[PDB]
């Protein structure tokens, strides 16, 4: 048995956060299609 | 989950470590 579920037996429950790992990947493409693209313009109005 | 006791008494519950099993359904992560 893991670990994971061993401490969850004791009130160690992990909550899962609310940005997945899909979620914040497609906040990092934003970034990098903007820096690409548009430079330093998309974050000081508009792109 | 509460929307406000102004707005509506409406309210959803959220049984978090759960399959829907051992308790709308909805599961979630």
């Amino acid at each position: 048995r893991d670990l994971i579920c061993a401490q969850k037996f004791k009130g160690l429950t992990v909550l899962p956060p609310l940005l997945t790992d899909e979620m914040i990947a497609q906040y990092t493409s934003a970034l990098l299609a903007g820096t690409i693209t548009s430079g330093w313009t998309f974050g000081a109005g508009p792109a | 989950i509460t929307p406000g006791t102004n707005t509506s008494n409406q309210v959803a519950v959220l049984y978090q470590g759960v399959n829907c099993t051992e308790v709308n359904v909805f599961q979630t992560r």
